[PDB]
RNA sequence: AAGGACGUGCUAAUCUGCGAUAAGCGUCGGUAAGGUGAUAUGAACCGUUAUAACCGGCGAUUU
RNA sequence: AAGGGUUCCUGUCCAACGUUAAUCGGGGCAGGGUGA
RNA sequence: CGAGGCACUACGGUGCUG
RNA sequence: CGGUGCCGGAAGGUUAAUUGAUGGGGUUAGCGCAAGCGAAGCUCUUGAUCGAAGCCCCGGU
RNA sequence: UGAACAUUGAGCCUUGAUGUGUAGGAUAGGUGGGAGGCUUUGAAGUGUGGACGCCAGUCUGCAUGGAGCCGACCUUGAAAUACCACCCUUUAAUGUUUGAUGUUCUAA
């Protein structure tokens, strides 16, 4: 939220997306469809923590 | 690279719900739901550099919904697209190593 | 603004159900708040599975209003209006239903 | 001859014990599963049940004390 | 302790059940303190500490101290579980035995009658094979009277009568509800040995002496074999789909709600308990005519496999793993499943009741006792490894371990569910109305 | 093969497990009472037995 | 741009809001003890006076 | 072909709806299915 | 591919052979 | 071939817009004690004159 | 939206020669000035065209002619003529102005 997003930056917040989307919030979201087991809680975040690193770039370049 | 990292979003959710998807994925061929991409190129290189099956050609064909005959409105689930992505080597049904 | 909370102790302006107490055990939306022992209603329940429904007409926690149930202080039974005026970094209530000034 | 002759009646309490099971099978049957209802009781057969635990240890107070 | 007394106390249903089956495991070691007549407990307690046979010991730990002290349960329910199985394969050999199974109610009742004098006939042969085994060489029997006809026929009667009530007592209770007479005469006989010695221990020390070291060491070895079996019966195959969506509303949506998740995940509690009774059955009793008068062949077969060197461990591990998926394969439900699902109103498609789903239970049954089998081979190994370095323990590991937590674990299975809404219960009344 | 086959479905099936499973083995622990209270029950009732009937 | 088409949630038709960062994301402030818009509030969770949610100014994304 | 757009098939259900009855149907209920 | 035959099967059908 | 329509001819008659000759009218510097006549400039009205196609007319169909 | 050349009405004229009724020798539309021409290539005389041919004749342009003028230095009538103004015409060439057609051109 507050805190978070403001203590990463630039070089930091890129390294740590790429696991976010492919394989913390893609195996999830598969899992899930498939009855496995899915946990709503569960996404609601990663789904949420790679969006919001994404605006920090278009916005100031890091914040 | 070849392809991007968002070249390699293209699945979200298999395809194993009954007859010809259970009976054509055991014996032959494997399904899987592509939303509403539009590629094959790519859904072929998915499941190569990603898990650890290859593939032939993937085949598409839309399905225009599982009809709701009423619901809220009139029911209608929207359009998705079915794809035979089928195995040439590996001979595995995935869901290997965790979830993929 | 507002004499309701979590853990308020009542005494209740509603008829049959007066010189009754409880925690607020949870503020509904709707105006409602539940007070302990009185929302109870016979409720024709259905043992659609038995042991994981229960059958019977069970007594049921319903919501009665916030506008006719009246606070208890820590001495009287008064309610009309409580103070915010004192902060503490934050609101704080006290009485001036009484003027007794318990928060 | 109180052991000799109520030994070969000892065996005669085996004969009305075994075939209290063998007949004794309408909701009973090795690792079967029933459970039982409205009907039970305390048996019309469990006067044998008795005569038998009776008998042993009634063979316990002849045989040694 | 306490709390579990007055809440299975407080539904009458479960007190007067709880009542026979506590009884049941006392009465079980009435017996087997006090002799009976034409044996006597002393001699022949002597004799099975010499021993003819590895084999006669295992044999002895299952049954109990009730074949350890000359008295009735001897044999035990040893013989009834290698007869239920024998008939269970003897079905498919035979053209006739089969068609009596299928046919009715009553023919299924026949089999089960057919057992239970099967039962008591291999009980009367081992009776005989006991009784004359003992006193003609490798030790001598007898200060009621000294060996003779008499002395046979009197020590058979008594055996005998001794399986009939066992075999009754055992079907008792089945009946009733709470407990089997399977686990119930294997729990008995095995544990009662077991408080003395963790009761010593306690007191004599708690950082360490060489007894309380070795008892200490099995203490980790039976909460891992704990983890195991828990690990295992964790997991997730039950599948849950309404059928249809029949519109849209009410919770999250209002759809023909079909749940069905069975299994529990868990094997070789039953089957386990079968393929080790089976197994000793012909050993045990070719042992006791070969110490004695009798064959010396049929005994020399039961040493190549069972236990006397780590050699031989290989050999009654396939035969484990083997009998295991042998008697699962007998106990219906490959298909039980399927045909449920027809009778209820509930229906679905994915998954659809007939064939396919069918092929489904068969898939899922199969591969489910085979990894239980597996466990239980691991288990065995898994003591033997560790004590390759640190000492040798013989206290509870291997056998002893498993036979001690799948007791108390399938009966608090079902017991702790109808025990914790008791508790649940009492809990909530207490705290709604006055307590 | 045959027996490959066997093997290469129950490799993704060899799952079946959680944590707090030292719940369960505190009340394996607490199963465990039950068998030695039960066997020291009978040391207790079966020696009044040992000395009328033995 | 106005206006749409088609999606988008925990899931599921439509409504509401919003655009592949998709019933939201950041930033500064107000506000708060209860909440996660509706039919249908369920499942999961979060906050509790200082760590949910809502409101407003600026920014971001805006197929 | 045009046009329809799942109307095809499967499991199910009969209150209304097929000029009747109606277990049945293209009706109610939802899935499964169109692979260059 | 094949007239037609050999097996079992829930009697829907599948394999074997020509 | 009278009539009517179309085609053709012009000898003559009739004849617009246009050009605006002449006549009549109003005003005033000036002359006139009044009445009246009124230059110049600026204006209103009237239309001589020239006016074609068309018509009239002469044939044919 | 124009130029030359050619024809031809009509508009101002400019410049020459008569303006004949009756009577009057003849050339009087009328009005006014008026005895005037006296020169020596110059009218007249000798001849011509035009004017009248109505009474002898002279007139008026021009060849011969250096021959000193003439309405007859008459006179009739309402007016008298030369000659000069000029009403106006009969009539011709120039300057033209305008409208018609014709002809040729290019540059609109």
């Amino acid at each position: 939220m507050k805190a978070k997003e403001l203590r990463e930056k630039s070089v930091e917040e890129l390294n740590t997306e790429l696991l976010n989307l492919l394989r913390e919030q893609f195996n999830l979201r598969m899992q899930a469809a498939s009855g496995q087991l899915q946990q709503s809680h569960l996404l609601k975040q990663v789904r949420r923590d790679v969006a919001r690193v994404k605006t920090l770039l278009n916005e100031k370049a890091g914040a | 690279m070849i392809r991007e990292e968002r070249l390699l979003k293209v699945l979200r959710a298999p395809h194993v719900s009954e007859k010809a998807s259970t009976a054509m994925e055991k014996s032959n061929t494997i399904v899987l739901k592509v939303a509403k991409d539009a590629t094959k190129a790519e859904i072929k290189a998915a499941v190569q550099k990603l898990f650890e099956v290859e593939v032939e050609v993937v085949n598409t064909l839309v399905v225009k919904g599982k009809v709701k005959r009423h619901g809220q409105r009139i029911g209608r689930r929207s359009d998705w697209k079915k794809a035979y992505v089928t195995l040439k080597e590996g001979q595995n049904l995935d869901f290997v190593g965790g979830a993929e | 603004a507002a004499k309701i909370r979590r853990d308020d102790e009542v005494i209740v302006l509603t008829g049959k159900d007066k010189g009754k107490r409880g925690k607020v055990k949870n503020v509904l939306s709707s105006g409602k708040v539940i007070v302990e022992g009185i929302n109870l209603v016979k409720k024709h329940q259905k043992p659609v599975p038995a042991l994981n429904q229960p059958g019977g007409i069970v007594e049921k926690e319903a919501a009665i209003q916030v506008s006719n149930v009246a606070i208890f202080n820590a001495a009287t039974g008064k309610a009309d209006r409580v103070g915010f005026r004192f902060e503490d970094g934050k609101k704080v209530r006290f009485f001036k239903s009484n003027s007794e000034t318990i928060k | 001859f109180l052991i000799v002759a109520i030994g070969l009646v000892g065996l005669i309490m085996l004969q009305q014990g075994k075939g209290a099971d063998m007949g004794a099978s309408f909701g009973a049957g090795a690792s079967a599963t029933l459970f039982g209802s409205s009907g039970s009781g305390n048996f019309m057969t469990r006067m044998t049940a008795l005569l038998a635990t009776l008998f042993f240890i009634i063979s316990l107070v002849l045989g040694n004390i | 302790g306490l709390d579990f007394q007055s809440a299975k106390g407080g539904l009458g249903e479960l007190k007067r059940r709880l009542l026979f089956v506590i009884g049941a495991l006392i009465v079980f070691r009435i017996g087997s303190f006090i002799p009976i007549p034409g044996i006597d407990a002393a001699v022949l307690a002597k004799l099975l500490e010499q021993q003819r046979g590895t084999i006669i010991e295992m044999f002895n730990m299952f049954s109990g101290g009730a074949l350890s002290r000359a008295s009735i349960f001897a044999l035990g329910i040893m013989p009834y579980i290698s007869a239920s199985i024998i008939i269970q394969l003897l079905t498919v050999v035979h053209p006739t035995l089969a068609e009596i199974k299928k046919e009715g109610e009553s023919g299924r009742r026949k089999i089960s009658q057919y057992t239970r004098y099967g039962t008591l006939v291999l009980a009367i042969f081992q009776s005989i094979g006991i009784a004359t085994g003992l006193p003609n060489m490798p030790g001598m029997q007898g200060l009621v009277i000294n060996p003779g006809f008499a002395f046979y026929f009197t020590a058979v009667v008594s055996l005998v009568t001794g399986t009939m009530f066992l075999m009754w007592l055992g079907e008792q209770i089945t009946e009733r509800g709470i407990g089997n007479g399977i686990s119930i005469i294997i729990f008995a006989g095995i544990v009662a040995g077991l408080p003395p010695a963790i009761a010593h221990t306690i007191e004599q020390a708690r950082q360490g002496d060489l007894h309380f070291l070795v008892l200490l060491l099995v203490a980790v070895l039976v909460f891992a074999v704990t983890f195991f079996v828990v690990f295992v019966e964790r997991g997730q195959r039950r599948i849950v789909v309404n059928y249809a969506k029949r519109q849209q509303g009410r919770r999250v949506y209002a759809a023909q709600s079909t749940h069905l998740p069975l299994k529990v995940n868990m094997a070789g509690v039953i089957p386990a308990i079968f393929a080790s009774s089976i197994i000793l059955f012909p050993a045990t009793i070719a042992s006791w005519f070969g110490g004695g008068t009798g064959w010396n062949w049929l005994t020399t077969i039961s040493l190549y496999l069972q236990p006397g060197q780590p050699l031989y461990v290989l050999l009654y591990a396939s035969a484990i793993i083997f009998f295991c998926f042998f008697y699962t394969a007998l106990v219906f439900n490959p298909r039980e499943t399927a045909d449920n699902l027809k009778k209820s109103g509930a229906f679905v498609p994915g998954i659809r009741p007939g064939e396919q789903t069918a092929k489904y239970i068969d898939k899922v049954m199969t591969r489910l006792t085979l990894v239980g089998a597996l466990y239980i081979t691991f288990i065995c190994l898994i003591p033997e490894f560790m004590r390759d370095a640190m000492k040798v323990p013989f206290y509870f590991g291997g056998t002893s371990l498993l036979i001690v937590v799948v007791v108390i674990m399938d009966f608090m299975a079902q017991v702790q569910t109808l025990m914790m809404s008791s508790q649940y219960e009492s809990a909530l009344k207490k705290a709604n109305l006055k307590g | 093969e045959a027996r490959t086959e066997v093997r290469k479905v129950i490799w993704p099936t060899r799952q079946e497990t959680l944590h707090t499973t030292l719940i369960v083995a505190a009340v394996t622990a607490v199963m465990s009472l039950i068998l030695w209270g039960l066997d020291g029950i009978l040391v207790r009732l079966v020696s009044f037995i040992t000395g009328l009937r033995f």
